[PDB]
C-alpha cells in the first residue's frame, strides 16, 4: 500500500525547494 | 491502492529537469 | 530437591558435577526470565534458590565464564530496573564481587552504569559494597599503599583471584613513572618501591623491560620539537592553509 | 483540517478540567484519560496533524518522582512503530524525547545509545526544535565523561528557549552545567554564576564550587554531607563520588611556581593539608600523566622541572586562530542565507 | 528487565538450550529490540549452521529485529531462507512492507535482464519469484481489472500480463488504457514495442478489439506483411465494410513506401470485396 504514499512525499518536498530557488532567480 | 503509482512518477521527473536549469541560470546572470 | 543435598557435599569436586544435573531441572520450569520484584511464592522463589546455589559454587570452582551468565540471570531477581523486595544475604556479596571483577577488566563505565542503576545512599553505606567503592577511589588517585589490604568481607571470598591482576596494572604504572622521574636511582630504593619482597623478582622485571643495571639503575630521555614537523613547520601548514582559504572564497572543501 | 481541530480541542479541554475538579489526587483523573486515549489509536494515517503526547504525558510525569507507572514504556514503544519513520516523523520525534527521559532517570543509559542511533535516521523534523532533547542527551555523554560535548549541547539548549518557562528549565540545566565545570576541572568566575537560576538555589552549588576552586579536601567533605539531598533529588547520584578525585587533581595543578628546582619538601608541606601522607604517590601520577611533568629525586629530596618562557613560539596559537576564525565564519555565511 | 540472561543461553553450545531460549526470544523481540540489536551477529552464526535444525525459525526472528532497526533489504534476504515461515494475507504492516519491496527487486533486475536475453536473468532468486506468484493470486480474488493491468505493466513481465486479460466487454476499455500508458510511461523502445507485440496475439482471439486498433498497431510496428495477411482473409469472407475501414486508415497515416508493399499484395489478389 505504502509505495504510492512514499512517492507522494518526495514530490511535496522538492517543490518547496524549487519555489525558493526560483524566487532568487527572478530577483 | 497501487494503480496510482505511475501517475505520480510523471510529476517527479518533470521537476528534476527544471530544477537543475535554475542553478545554471544563476551563474550566467552573474557574468 | 538437589539443593540441600548440594549444600551438604560442599562442606567441592562432586559439587561441580551436580551443577550440570541441577541445570536440567531449571529447564522444566517456565519462569526462568519471569521476575517482577515481588513474591509470587514458590514460582519465583523456587527459581531464585536454584540460581543462587549455582552462582555461589561457580565462584568456589573459580570458573569465571560461567560466573557472568549466572550473574546476568541472578541480577533481575534483585531489581527490575529498580525496586527491591525479595532480598538475599548473598545479594550483597555477589554485587560486590562483580564490582571488583568489573575493576580488573578495566571498565570505568560499567562502574558508573551501575550507580545509575542502583541509586540512594544505602549503596555506599553498607560494608560489603564499601570494599569495592573505597578501592575504586584509591585506584584513581594512584595511591598504591591504600590499595594494599587483606581485611574485609570481600577479601575472604574471591578477591584472592583478583589481587594479581590489580598489582600488574599498578607496577606498569610505577615503571613508567620511574623512568620519567629519575634518570638515575639506587638499586635497593627501586626494590622497595615495587613492593615485592624478594630482590630477585624485581631483577626479573628489569631485564624484561630491557634496562642496563649496575648498583644503580640507568635511564635516559629527552625530546625535540620545532624541527621535526608541526602545523608550525611550514610544509604541513601549506596543505592546511589551502583548505582554510578554499572555505573562505567558496569552493567548498 | 477545519472540522478536525474542534473535536480534538474538546478532548484536550476535557483533560485540563479533570485535574483537581474530577480528581483530588494525581491517580484518579487517570481512569478518565485512558478511555479517551482510544481516539488516538483509532485513526492511523488518517491524520498527522495532531498532538497526542498530552494524555500519556500527564500519566508519565508522575512515574519520574519515584512512583510505579512503568507500564507506560510499553505504550511509547508501540507508538514508535505506528509512525513508520518515513511517515509522521515530527510527532514520532516528540515521543522519542518523552521515552528517553523516562529511561534516563532510572537505570541503563545504554538503551539511550541506541535511541540516538535511531534519532539520526531519515526524519522530516529536527531534534533541536525542543531544547529538552539536548538536556537529556547531555547527561548521557556526561556519564561517559566527554565534558566538552555535554557543554556544547547544554549551552545550545540555553539559546533560544528561556524567556518564559526560564523558571524551571533554566534551573535544571544550570545545576548540571556547574557540575560539568567541576568534572572538567576547569572552573570559571564567581561573578557570572550569581545571575543564573533563582538566587536561593544558586547557593548550594556555589559553596561546592568555591571549595573545589580552593582545592582543599576537608571543606569539600563537610559541605557535601549537608547536600546529600540535591544529588538524590535530581536523579544523578554518581557525581558525588566523581567530584572527590577532582579536588586533588586541581590541587597539584594550582601549585605550579617557577625555578629549575623546587624542593620536594615544599610541595609536601602544601600537600600535607590535602592528604595525610600519600603525597609522593599522587605527584608521581600527575607528572607521568603529562598534565605537568618533572623529575623527582627523593635521594636529594628535590623535584626538578622544565621552564617555559616559549609560549607563543609554537603551534598552540596556530590551533587557536583556526578554531576562532571558524566560529565567525559560520555566522558570516549564515547572515547571507536569509 | 535485562535481555542479557536470556541472550547468553544461545551463546552456550547445547542445542536443546538454544531451542528453549529461541521460543522465549521470538515473543520478546518488540519490547527488547534495542538491546537485542547488539547481539544480532551471534544469532546469525547459529542460522548459518546446518548442525542446528531450527534454521528456519531463527531467520524469522532476526529479520524482525532488522525491520525494527530499519534495514528492510537485509531482513528480506534472511527471510527468503526462512521459506515456509513466510505467510501471505495475515493483514500486517510488516507483511505489506516486504511484499511491496519485492516488486521493486524484480524491477531492479529487469533493466539488466533487458540488455541480456529477455524473461529472466542468469542470476535469479527462485524464492523471491514465489512471493510474487502468491501476490497475483491475492489480487485475483478481489477481481479488479484496473489494479491488475497496473501491476503487470509495472513489474515488466509479459507472462503475467497475458493471464490477466479475461472477459469480452470490459476488455476494449482496458486495452485503451494499456495503450496510452505504454507510450506515455516508456520512452524505452525495447520493452515498449514488446508489449504491443504480445497484445496482437491477444487481439486475434477476439472477434474484434476494435477494427481501427488492428490497423494502428501495423502502422506503429511497420510490418507490411502483417497488413497483407489480415486484409486477404477479408476478401474471401466478403466483408466489404471491414475492408474499406482498413484502407482509409492506412492511407492517411502512413508513407508512400509502406503503401506500395501493401498494394502489391492486394493487386495480385484482385479488387477487395
Amino acid at each position: 500500500l505504502s509505495k504510492i504514499e512514499e512517492l507522494q512525499l518526495i514530490v511535496n518536498d522538492k517543490s518547496q525547494n524549487l519555489r525558493r530557488l526560483q524566487a532568487q532567480r527572478n530577483e | 491502492l497501487y494503480s496510482r503509482y505511475k501517475k505520480l512518477q510523471q510529476e517527479l521527473e518533470f521537476l528534476e529537469v527544471q530544477e537543475e536549469y535554475i542553478k545554471d541560470e544563476q551563474k550566467n546572470l552573474k557574468k | 530437591a538437589a539443593s540441600r543435598k548440594m549444600a551438604a557435599a560442599a562442606v567441592l569436586s562432586k559439587c561441580g558435577e551436580e551443577l550440570g544435573r541441577l541445570k536440567l531441572v531449571l529447564l522444566e520450569l517456565n519462569f526462568l526470565p519471569t521476575t517482577g520484584t515481588k513474591l509470587t511464592k514458590q514460582q519465583l522463589i523456587l527459581a531464585r534458590d536454584i540460581l543462587e546455589i549455582g552462582a555461589q559454587w561457580s565462584i568456589l570452582r573459580k570458573d569465571i565464564p560461567s560466573f557472568e551468565r549466572y550473574m546476568a540471570q541472578l541480577k533481575c531477581y534483585y531489581f527490575d530496573y529498580k525496586e527491591q523486595l525479595p532480598e538475599s544475604a548473598y545479594m550483597h556479596q555477589l554485587l560486590g564481587l562483580n564490582l571488583l571483577f568489573l575493576l580488573s577488566q578495566n571498565r570505568v563505565a560499567e562502574f558508573h552504569t551501575e550507580l545509575e542503576r542502583l541509586p540512594a545512599k544505602d549503596i555506599q553505606t553498607n560494608v560489603y559494597i564499601k570494599h569495592p567503592v573505597s578501592l575504586e577511589q584509591y585506584l584513581m588517585e594512584g595511591s598504591y599503599n591504600k590499595v594494599f589490604l587483606a581485611k574485609g568481607n570481600i577479601p575472604a571470598e574471591s578477591y584472592t583471584f583478583f589481587i594479581d591482576i590489580l598489582l600488574d596494572t599498578i607496577r606498569d604504572e610505577i615503571a613508567g613513572c620511574i623512568e620519567k622521574a629519575y634518570e638515575k636511582i639506587l638499586f635497593t630504593e627501586a626494590t622497595r618501591i615495587l613492593f615485592f619482597n624478594t630482590p630477585k623478582k624485581m631483577t626479573d622485571y628489569a631485564k624484561k623491560r630491557g634496562w642496563v643495571l649496575g648498583p644503580n639503575n640507568y635511564y635516559s630521555f629527552a625530546s625535540q620539537q620545532q624541527k621535526p614537523e608541526d602545523t608550525t613547520i611550514p610544509s604541513t601548514e601549506l596543505a592546511k592553509q589551502v583548505i582554510e582559504y578554499a572555505r573562505q572564497l567558496e569552493m567548498i572543501v | 483540517s477545519t472540522p478536525l481541530l474542534p473535536e480534538v480541542e474538546a478532548y484536550l479541554q476535557l483533560l485540563v478540567v479533570i485535574f483537581m475538579m474530577n480528581s483530588k489526587r494525581y491517580k484518579e483523573a487517570q481512569k478518565i484519560s485512558d478511555d479517551l486515549m482510544q481516539k488516538i489509536s483509532t485513526q492511523n494515517r488518517r491524520a498527522l496533524d495532531l498532538v497526542a503526547a498530552k494524555c500519556y504525558y500527564y500519566h508519565a510525569r508522575v512515574y519520574e518522582f519515584l512512583d510505579k507507572l512503568d507500564v507506560v514504556r510499553s505504550f511509547l514503544h508501540a507508538r514508535l512503530r505506528t509512525a513508520t519513520l518515513r511517515h509522521d516523523a515530527d510527532g514520532q520525534a516528540t515521543l522519542l524525547n518523552l521515552l528517553l527521559r523516562n529511561y534516563l532517570h532510572y537505570s541503563l543509559y545504554d538503551q539511550a545509545e541506541k535511541l540516538v542511533s535511531k534519532s539520526v535516521f531519515p526524519e522530516q523534523a529536527n531534534n533541536n526544535e525542543w531544547a529538552r532533547y539536548l538536556y537529556y542527551t547531555g547527561r548521557i555523554k556526561a556519564i561517559q565523561l566527554e565534558y566538552s560535548e555535554a557543554r556544547r549541547t547544554m549551552t545550545n539548549a540555553l539559546r533560544k528557549a528561556p524567556q518564559h518557562t526560564a523558571v524551571g528549565f533554566k534551573q535544571t540545566v544550570h545545576k548540571l552545567l556547574i557540575v560539568v565545570e567541576l568534572l572538567l576541572g576547569e572552573i570559571p568566575d564567581r561573578l557570572q554564576f550569581r545571575q543564573p537560576s533563582l538566587k536561593r538555589s544558586l547557593m548550594p552549588y556555589f559553596l561546592l564550587t568555591q571549595a573545589v576552586r580552593t582545592g582543599n579536601l576537608a571543606k569539600f567533605n563537610q559541605v557535601l554531607d549537608q547536600f546529600g539531598e540535591k544529588f538524590q533529588a535530581d536523579g544523578t547520584y554518581t557525581l558525588i563520588i566523581r567530584l572527590r578525585h577532582n579536588v586533588i587533581k586541581t590541587g597539584v595543578r594550582m601549585i605550579s611556581l617557577s625555578y629549575s628546582r623546587i624542593s620536594l619538601a615544599d610541595i609536601a608541606q602544601k600537600l600535607q593539608l590535602d592528604s595525610p601522607e600519600d603525597a609522593e604517590f599522587i605527584v608521581a601520577k600527575a607528572i607521568r600523566d603529562g598534565v605537568i611533568e618533572a623529575s623527582i629525586n627523593h635521594e636529594k629530596g628535590y623535584v626538578q622541572s622544565k621552564e617555559m618562557i616559549d609560549i607563543y613560539s609554537t603551534r598552540e596559537p596556530q590551533l587557536a586562530f583556526h578554531q576562532r576564525i571558524s566560529f565567525c565564519l559560520d555566522i558570516h555565511n549564515m547572515s547571507v542565507k536569509a | 528487565t535485562s535481555a542479557a540472561g536470556i541472550i547468553s543461553l544461545l551463546d552456550e553450545d547445547e542445542p536443546q538450550l538454544k531451542e528453549f531460549a529461541l521460543h522465549k526470544l521470538n515473543a520478546v523481540v518488540n519490547d527488547f529490540w534495542a538491546e537485542i540489536s547488539e547481539s544480532v551477529d551471534k544469532i546469525e552464526v547459529l542460522y548459518e549452521d546446518e548442525g542446528f535444525r531450527s534454521r528456519q525459525f531463527a531467520a524469522l526472528v532476526a529479520s524482525k529485529v532488522f525491520y525494527h532497526l530499519g534495514a528492510f533489504e537485509e531482513s528480506l534476504n534472511y527471510a527468503l531462507g526462512a521459506g515456509d515461515l513466510f505467510n501471505v494475507n495475515d493483514n500486517s504492516e510488516y507483511v505489506e512492507t516486504i511484499i511491496a519491496k519485492c516488486i521493486d527487486h524484480y524491477t531492479k533486475q529487469c533493466v539488466e535482464n533487458a540488455d541480456l536475453p529477455e524473461g529472466e536473468k542468469k542470476p535469479i532468486d527462485q524464492r523471491l519469484e514465489g512471493i510474487v506468484n502468491k501476490m497475483f493470486q491475492r489480487c485475483l480474488d478481489d477481481h479488479k481489472y484496473k489494479q491488475a493491468i497496473g501491476i503487470a505493466l509495472e513489474t515488466r513481465r509479459l507472462d503475467v500480463f497475458e493471464k490477466t486479460i479475461l472477459e469480452s466487454n470490459d476488455v476494449p476499455g482496458m486495452l485503451a488504457y494499456s495503450l496510452k500508458l505504454c507510450m506515455s510511461l516508456m520512452q524505452n523502445k525495447q520493452f515498449r514495442n514488446k508489449v504491443l507485440r504480445v497484445l496482437v496475439k491477444i487481439y486475434m482471439n477476439l472477434e474484434k478489439p476494435d477494427f481501427i486498433n488492428v490497423c494502428q498497431c501495423l502502422i506503429f510496428l511497420d510490418d507490411p506483411q502483417a497488413v497483407s495477411d489480415i486484409l486477404e482473409k477479408l476478401v474471401k469472407e466478403d466483408n466489404l465494410l471491414m475492408a474499406y475501414q482498413i484502407c482509409f486508415d492506412l492511407y492517411e497515416s502512413a508513407s508512400q513506401q509502406f503503401l506500395s508493399s501493401v498494394i502489391q499484395n492486394l493487386r495480385t489478389v484482385g479488387t477487395p470485396i
